[PDB]
């Protein structure tokens, strides 16, 4: 067969793309975590895992900053960012 | 045949370990805002790992040597009857670094331990770290498209 | 259509290598990446989903070994490349018209 | 909210690929020369040219040539495009890549192509491909336990 890079088959999943801030709702939580468990309930179980973490990406993108004591942050955004190293498909389905 | 389809093997025993590193607040002289929300996240990633399989292991405001220890010791176990590994931080970070209670550790220090070469009984098995943390102090700014 | 976006939002940045690594090279016919990376659009470039197709990539450079250096503490060492992906939607290049 | 949802990709044009294949420096960059980027530069364009790219090679720009080539791509209307790529073919240091006589910061290149900067690519693909070391690490070969 053929032997792996050690550094194979991580998927590193992050809330925000390097160099940003990332935001949350007052008390419900962070926008992504909220976003990623949203999509793990409805899909988790069936779509492909970075299919899904596409899904969160659209998710979060449509989110905005409604209220902030820094004026100049309202209407502000976030996109996640996720790095993929994996080398098949990522499936959860039921065992 | 190289098969573009191919899937991970995720019939083993177990799904595996899903990590949760939960950080709400921090040393005072770190002067770190507190992470109010971050309990919803955490309950809320608990449930939906859970209903996928994971043993979900939850560690709230671990200082550095513990954090360190106990993520140590979950890549020193086997996963051999494990489909994949979950790691999951919540928590401020830095550059590379995330923050644990009392100080930063290298996210490099962290993924290290499960790589082919330290944790054997996870190659060719998916390695997911998930982390809710700010990358910067830039606020990305709205546009719609052109039409 | 009643959201505004993110202006990071619907980028995709595909790299030969995870950051703190070497690359690697046939040097006749090129880098490990780029050669299987056009290796993947020539067979499924027109039909499959873009990070699918990248997933197929980091498989096939994941199978390469140095056979020749210089350096003998380099024979057999590996590479895996990294896609970092913002985008919202899925990504195909069916044939065009 | 459609799972399945795809870019739109029936524009008049594919878009543009652009691609800075960099073979030699600089001499007093100290870097080695790129043997076999020629190839990488060439399958490229064929692969892309047949996805229906606009295929714009540029070789051993300097950095001025560079930035004002990729400037001018940042500032043409993309309204009849599908999307964008663009392919960086030399050695990079950190969030740098290499030009023939000095690095640029990544993030001065695909700002602009964010939403603020380039309209016309609002709600469009912006794919960067870089092949570049991005360290001194040699990663190691392993085997599944299975095996
Ligand atoms: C109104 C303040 S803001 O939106 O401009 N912004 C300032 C920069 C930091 C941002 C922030 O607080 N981010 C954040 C903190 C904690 C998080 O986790 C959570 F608490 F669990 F939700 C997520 C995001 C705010
Ligand atoms: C035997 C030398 S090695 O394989 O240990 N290795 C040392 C570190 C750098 C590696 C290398 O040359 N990588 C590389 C250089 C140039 C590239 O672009 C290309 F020339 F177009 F292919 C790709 C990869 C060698
Ligand atoms: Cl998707
Ligand atoms: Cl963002
Ligand atoms: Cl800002
Ligand atoms: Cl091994």
């Amino acid at each position: 067969v053929y032997t792996l890079p050690a550094g194979a088959d991580f998927l590193m999943c992050y809330s925000v793309a390097e160099g940003y801030y990332s935001h949350r709702e007052t008390v419900n939580g962070s926008w992504y975590i909220q976003d990623l468990c949203e999509m793990l309930g409805k899909y988790g179980s069936s779509l492909e895992f970075t299919e899904l973490l596409t899904l969160v990406n659209r998710k979060v993108s449509q989110r905005r900053v409604d209220f902030c004591k820094d004026p100049s942050a309202i209407g502000k955004k976030q996109v996640p960012c996720f790095a993929s190293m994996l080398t098949k498909k990522l499936h959860f389905f039921p065992k | 045949m190289f098969d573009p389809a191919e899937k991970y093997k995720m019939d083993h025993r177990r799904r595996g370990i899903a990590l949760i590193f939960n950080h709400e607040r921090f040393f005072w002289h770190l002067t770190l805002p507190e992470r109010r929300g971050t309990c919803a996240d955490r309950d809320n990633l608990t449930r939906r790992f859970s209903d996928l399989g994971f043993e979900v292991k939850c560690f709230n405001d671990l200082k550095a040597e513990e954090l360190l220890l106990k993520i140590h010791e979950v890549s020193t176990v086997s996963h051999a009857d494990a489909d994949c590994f979950v790691c999951v931080f919540l928590s401020h970070g830095e550059g590379n670094h995330i923050y644990a209670y009392d100080a930063k550790i290298e996210i490099q220090t962290l993924t290290g331990l499960f790589k082919g070469d330290k944790c054997h009984s996870l190659v060719g098995k998916p390695k997911i770290f998930i982390i809710q943390a700010c990358r910067g102090n830039q606020h990305d700014v709205p546009v719609i498209p052109l039409d």
